[PDB]
């Protein structure tokens, strides 16, 4: 999982 | 049960040295794993971008990549002749992986005329046993057109078939071939065929009939 | 830019890291430099920490748990994020102080040096009927909230995210490597000259290496057989140390090399996981959880470097091997094989 | 570096044909050989995958249990094996090589062989002559054309003079009809000068039924  | 990408545009027109931006968003988030193609008619796809942002080797530098969310975006800064063909996006992080429908890049042109000819069957086809007329258009811009056949004053439906060639790279221009396919009894009887085409151009629509 | 995250299993922390893979350059390791979001509604102990773990897990044979695991700690490091200690203060990294722009002050920030002669993430390879977690050398960062260093964890109050520290291929190629060896027999002054050498120094996972053999027999004696392999080094040092030499590809040319005629020949091998999923053990790069990973890569160490490095650390070497044909006044009992060695280094090219 | 595609043809519906994708310049085990579907103006599809490194098959849940991919890897060729055809496959497939460490799109691609999956058998074209009359005439500039009917596969070529008049000529795309044999369509832009004091022809060749062609225009 990853967010700018 | 899969991902699927949707690229935004349908067919996308500008001129050389236009600064245009394809959409695409997936199903699902699909982190940075997406890429984009380029196909040439009669020709294999070439990669353009890769992982979203990273541009490809030898590819020019005009062209970038950009995610958000779902949502990655193709931009080119200035618009070549080279860069005239239809766009693919690409999503590669589960399996299996998947395409876009595609986008119709073209070059821009003043609104022409088509120049609508029609064309009788030969001798050659009609002693065969099959009857096939021909309405040929030729240069124009844009590729939209609505051709209705009309044979003995009245629509007919159900049997014309249509063809559009590709963009010229010279002068830029298309063309269509709408043919109505009839047997040989058909052609003798009630004999006052023709064909009505509407373009933009055209500020009527012009028939051209044929007898004999 | 992008940041990995992950939540603990109330959603109370989350860690922020700008990468997984942090490139160790033999002369400096890539900094683990990130933020932890705390939100004071959960905020009751009022001190988080931050620690960055090397351990070796394993298995231990006598126990028939099937999956059991242990670990043990060969480098481990603390940083207290929360509170601020007045002897502490250090200045925020591009990475960091765009984080807590977008979170806010409830992200505290935390940064660890990974110093040089450390191994790199390496696991060995689990049989079919390994249920466990991944066994061998790995990195992971753990944040949680304690009243002090002494209280025991709750595992609802902490996050582990596994990192890996990896190297990339050399830019500057190494030398040909190159060997030669002479046998001389009893029976007369006549020398058995076998010589040997890769095409490159370097080889990237999955590419095939080219062997040039040149054999010069002027013995008595006929070469029956010419075997190539590839072979997989791996020294592991933790309590005491241990070793193991494991052909990862192979070939066995009938190539005969009479009495007094000399032979040259190039052979092509290509080392790959499919063909090597049975041997139990052998090294592979380091597994964020489960996945396939290529072959471990070649592990490069300091010229001058400090040795007895812990953890596991693995090379590569091509041997070239001549059966012979023995027999004679002596029979069969004296061995009369020649065999030569050539290392060469194994990983990937590093990415731009 | 280059990837050649064979083993395209046309077959009845139920029955197997086979393909085969030639590499050059790419090492089979740092790479990873993929295989994409395309019908005309119908978009790319992945149909299956072949990691030979790891030694995995990966196959679209549409082509599970029918096909299957293979590679000799000494050979450096990938192969797909197709059984029990069906219509909806008819297709331009291409082989696709991908970087094994690691993945970062379809870098490379060859040009693909036509795979066409119907009943129908192959025929030949019929080639009548669309004669320029009165209406044709416009301008200063008059139009010649050349209708194709009857043929089945896809892949046909056609030119005017034999390649040697290529100015104003527009090959438009072929289209299926409701029977099922194909039907195309070739006009060219010659001036009205010149049309009567110099003969103009359209040589077309069918090479699955081998069938050279050399019809005259004349004006009707």
């Amino acid at each position: 999982a990853s967010s700018v | 049960s899969d991902i699927q990408m949707t690229q935004s545009p349908s067919s996308l027109s500008a001129s050389v040295g236009d600064r245009v931006t394809i959409t695409c968003r997936a199903s699902q988030s699909v982190s940075s794993a997406v890429a984009w193609y380029q196909q040439k008619p009669g020709k294999a796809p070439k990669l353009l971008i890769y992982s979203a942002s990273s541009l490809y080797s030898g590819v020019p530098s005009r062209f970038s990549g950009s995610r958000s969310g779902t949502d990655f975006t193709l931009t080119i800064s200035s618009l070549q002749p080279e860069d005239f063909a239809t766009y693919y996006c690409q999503q590669y992080k589960y399996v299996p992986v998947t395409f876009g429908q595609g986008t119709k890049v073209e070059i821009k042109r003043t609104v022409a005329a088509p120049s609508v000819f029609i064309f009788p069957p030969s001798d050659s086809q009609l002693k065969s046993g099959t009857a096939s007329v021909v309405c040929l258009l030729n240069n124009f811009y844009p590729r939209e057109a609505k051709v209705q056949w009309k044979v003995d004053n009245a629509l007919q439906s159900g049997n014309s078939q249509e063809s559009v060639t590709e963009q010229d790279s010279k002068d830029s221009t298309y063309s269509l071939s709408s043919t109505l396919t009839l047997s040989k009894a058909d052609y003798e009887k009630h004999k006052v065929y023709a064909c009505e085409v509407t373009h933009q151009g055209l500020s009527s629509p012009v028939t051209k009939s044929f007898n004999r | 830019t992008r940041v990995f995250k992950k939540a603990s299993p109330n959603g109370k922390l989350t860690v922020y890291l700008g990468k997984r893979d942090f490139v160790d350059h033999i002369d400096l390791v890539d900094p683990v430099d990130g933020v932890v979001l705390v939100d004071p509604e959960y905020l009751k102990e009022r001190r988080v920490y931050v620690t960055l773990t090397c351990a070796f897990r394993y298995g231990r044979e006598d126990l028939d748990v099937l999956g059991l695991t242990f670990r043990k700690d060969l480098f481990v490091a603390n940083v207290q994020s929360f509170p601020p200690a007045p002897e502490d203060k250090k200045p925020l990294t591009r990475l960091q102080e765009r984080l807590i722009k977008k979170l806010g002050e409830h992200a505290y920030p935390f940064t660890f040096e990974i110093p040089p002669n450390l191994p790199c993430s390496v696991t060995l390879q689990p049989g079919p009927e390994d249920t466990g977690k991944a066994c061998g050398v790995d990195y992971e960062v753990k944040a949680f909230l304690a009243e002090n260093l002494e209280e025991k964890i709750h595992k609802r109050n902490s996050v582990r995210l596994v990192i890996r520290k990896v190297q990339y291929a050399p830019e500057r190629p190494g030398p040909q490597p190159t060997a030669e060896t002479t046998r001389q027999f009893l029976m007369s002054d006549k020398p058995l000259h076998l010589e040997a050498s890769l095409d490159k120094e370097i080889y990237y996972h999955g590419e095939p290496i080219s062997v040039n053999v040149h054999v010069t027999n002027n013995t008595n004696k006929t070469v029956k057989k010419i075997k190539i392999s590839v072979r997989q080094y791996a020294d592991i040092v933790l309590f005491n140390t241990a070793q193991y030499k494991v052909p990862v590809a192979m070939e066995e040319a009938d190539d005969t090399v009479a009495p007094s005629s000399t032979f040259s020949k190039v052979y092509t091998l290509t080392p790959f996981l499919a063909n090597n999923r049975e041997k139990r053990g052998l090294a592979l790069d380091g597994k964020l959880k489960h996945e396939d990973t290529n072959l471990a890569s070649s592990t490069l160490l300091r010229e001058g470097a400090n040795r007895e490095i812990l953890g596991i650390i693995v090379s590569y070497k091509v041997k070239v091997k001549l059966v012979v044909s023995r027999g004679g006044l002596l029979g069969d009992l004296a061995s009369s094989d020649v065999a030569v060695e050539l290392p060469f280094t194994l990983m990937h090219p590093k990415p731009k | 570096v280059q990837l050649v595609e064979s083993g395209g043809g046309l077959v009845q519906p139920g029955g197997s044909l086979r393909l085969s994708c030639a590499a050059s310049g790419f090492n089979v085990y740092s790479s990873s050989i993929h295989w994409v579907r395309q019908a005309p103006g119908k978009g790319l599809e992945w149909v299956a995958s072949i990691s030979s490194y790891y030694g995995y098959t990966y196959y679209a849940d549409s082509v599970k249990g029918r096909f299957t991919i293979s590679a000799d890897t000494s050979k450096n060729t990938a192969y797909l094996q197709m059984n029990s055809l069906r219509a909806e496959d008819t297709a331009v497939y291409y082989c696709a090589r991908s970087r094994q460490f690691w993945y970062s799109g379809l870098d490379y691609w060859g040009q693909g062989t036509l795979v066409t999956v119907s009943s129908a058998s192959t025929k030949g074209p019929s080639v009548f002559p669309l004669a320029p009359s009165s209406k044709s005439t416009s301008g200063g500039t008059a139009a010649l054309g050349c209708l194709v009917k009857d043929y089945f596969p896809e892949p046909v070529t056609v030119s005017w003079n034999s390649g040697a008049l290529t100015s104003g000529v527009h090959t438009f795309p072929a289209v299926l009809q409701s029977s099922g044999l194909y039907s195309l369509s070739s006009v060219v832009t010659v001036p009205s000068s010149s049309l009567g004091t110099q003969t103009y022809i359209c040589n077309v060749n069918h090479k699955p039924s081998n069938t050279k062609v050399d019809k005259k225009v004349e004006p009707k």
